[PDB]
RNA sequence: GGGCUACACACGUGCUACAAUGGACAGAACAAAGGGCAGCGAAACCGCGAGGUUAAGCCAAUCCCACAAAUCUGUUCUCAGUUCGGAUCGCAGUCUGCAACUCGACUGCGUGAAGCUGGAAUCGCUAGUAAUCGCGGAUCAGCAUGCCGCGGUGAAUACGUUCC
RNA sequence: GGGGCGGUCGCCUCCUAAAAGGUAACGGAGGCGCCCAAAGGUUCCCUCAGAAUGGUUGGAAAUCAUUCGCAGAGUGUAAAG
């Protein structure tokens, strides 16, 4: 909850005076984190594809569902029914407690890593980011999962347009390539 | 190489000295390619003497130890029948 | 998983079990073990509890597992951009070194296979 | 200045391994022969190492190259792509040379291919031979897994001329 | 539109059929001797296809976020409604 008290109390009175608000009390606000699995199959036989469901069970504690595709592939498997990938949406208090461990710890500990999400900006608003190790979150053991899985981040803003939506998340303290 | 240091033949060293405090020319031949690229001889870029052709070749900031004449390969790829 | 090097393993002594970590070798594991003054201690992996804080630490100061990849990856980018012939020789699947190819040098080359006849 | 060192590949011929009769560490111990003054270069010192600084002696049964290695004695790993093997490459040094990019050697550090004994087929050798471990020299500014030698350790089998 | 040969014989959709319906030809285009205990019944909820932008192993596409989408979707199977 520090971080939640962080932007009540610093971030928004110093975002307040950069530009102009209409009505005074209107603020960027963050909606939903969306993580995406992938998994990938490889092919559909995992065969244990709630195996990787149980895992990000670690990166977040809301509960992981598995995403039925909605149209068959000609190139890979499959038609509907057999799900690929999973998906979590937390939200509450649960958000920046999830936040403050990706700051503070996710993405530094990355070995190439230094800064991204440049270009990155959809020009609306929202954020979106790649996580290719478990190895990035420090609640996970290193003995567990063994093979890597893909993993994905994606924060919503509020605000219409993405230089308020950027400037929001630099006083976050969100790190940028440069 | 070694210690004390590296070395230019030394006729270099006087043609991009004075081609560095004064006109400016660009493009120039050399057969001497032993010699290493220098601090001083940054920007400049010299028509390397492979034997067959010359091939130009600009001198970024991030070359310097490298030889000068390694840029350029006397070799003609591959050459191979049947790619793909 | 793991305090120090990630992912080094179990049941096996100590100074094997950090040479796995990409960074540290074996010379370099007899310096921060005569560091550590272990004597080695322990065959399986119990340490002790804030010596192996003190020696986390010590390993810290050595650096960096995927970052250390990044610094080759960053150096044959830097030796590609730069012209280049070092970087022209590594992706050639020539030898960089300098070691013919008219026989062996298959470690890039690779097996299979063969495509020419005579007569 | 290049090239004789090409590179998709084939073949001939060597080297190193695929490991517990072993690997790694520590201690201990036994050679022969050859070379050396535009040379060998001890010892002392500096550097983890390579080498460097400095310099005694030696035209050599005097001195130097020079320490023999396998082995033995213990410690340790306990059967695996491994403390097996070292490839490839990166970085940082070093010897020689006006000069080490093409296209030299060596070292320190890091990276840790393939290979867990190999199809068809094929080679050597009747005893100090095969097996294997180190050393020296010719070559030579530098560059010897090749060649020529030196010694250490050191077997199995030979019924026989049916067959090649 | 002589017979023989070929093809056809029943049911369902559209057009030809001419703004009720009907309506012929060996006229023009297609389907069916099924399928589903659920894709049925009821109740409570939801809205598509495709496009653009951003993105790990994701490439023209498996997955996800967003503006756009009066339906360019889906409606078991084929057409009209």
């Amino acid at each position: 909850n520090r971080l939640k008290e962080k932007y009540n109390k610093e971030i928004a009175p110093a975002l307040m005076t950069k530009f102009n608000y209409d009505s005074v009390m209107q603020v960027p606000k963050i909606e939903k984190i969306v993580i995406n699995m992938g998994v990938g199959d490889a092919v559909q036989n995992a065969k244990a594809i709630d195996s990787a469901v149980e895992e990000l069970t670690f990166i977040a504690g809301q509960k992981p569902v598995v995403t039925r595709a909605k149209k068959s592939i000609a190139g890979f498997r499959l038609r509907e029914g057999m799900p690929i990938g999973a998906k979590v949406t937390l939200r509450g208090e649960r958000m920046y407690d999830f936040l403050d461990k990706l700051i503070s710890v996710s993405l530094p500990r990355v070995r190439d890593f230094r800064g991204v999400s440049k270009k990155s900006f959809d020009g609306r608003g929202n954020y979106t980011l790649g996580i290719k190790e478990q190895l990035i979150f420090p609640e996970i053991d290193y003995d567990k999962v063994t093979k890597v899985r893909g993993m994905d981040i994606v924060i919503v803003t509020t605000a219409n347009t993405d230089e308020e939506a950027r400037e929001l998340l630099t006083q976050v303290g969100m790190p940028f390539q440069k | 190489s070694l210690k004390k240091g590296p070395f230019v033949d030394g006729h270099l060293m006087t043609k991009i000295e004075k081609l560095n405090e004064t006109d400016k020319k660009q493009v120039v031949k050399t057969w001497s390619r032993r010699s290493t690229i220098f601090p001083q001889f940054i920007g400049h870029t010299i028509a390397v003497y492979d034997g067959r052709k010359h091939v130009p070749v600009f001198i970024s900031e991030d070359m310097v130890g490298h030889k000068l004449g390694e840029f350029a390969p006397t070799r003609t790829y591959k050459g191979h029948a049947s790619d793909d | 998983a793991r305090i120090a090097g990630v992912d080094i393993p179990r049941d096996k002594r100590v100074v094997i079990s950090l040479t796995y970590i990409f960074g540290i070798g074996r010379t370099t594991a007899q310096q921060v073990l005569k560091e550590a003054g272990v004597s080695e201690d322990t065959r399986v992996r119990d340490l002790t509890e804030e010596e192996l804080g003190k020696i986390r630490d010590i390993i810290d100061k050595l650096k960096v597992e995927g970052d250390l990849r990044r610094e080759v990856s960053l150096n044959i980018k830097r030796l590609i951009e730069i012209g280049s012939y070092r970087g022209i020789r590594h992706r050639r699947g020539l030898p960089v070194r300098g070691q013919n190819s008219k026989n062996n040098a298959r470690t890039r080359k690779g097996p299979r296979r063969t495509v020419a006849n005579k007569k």
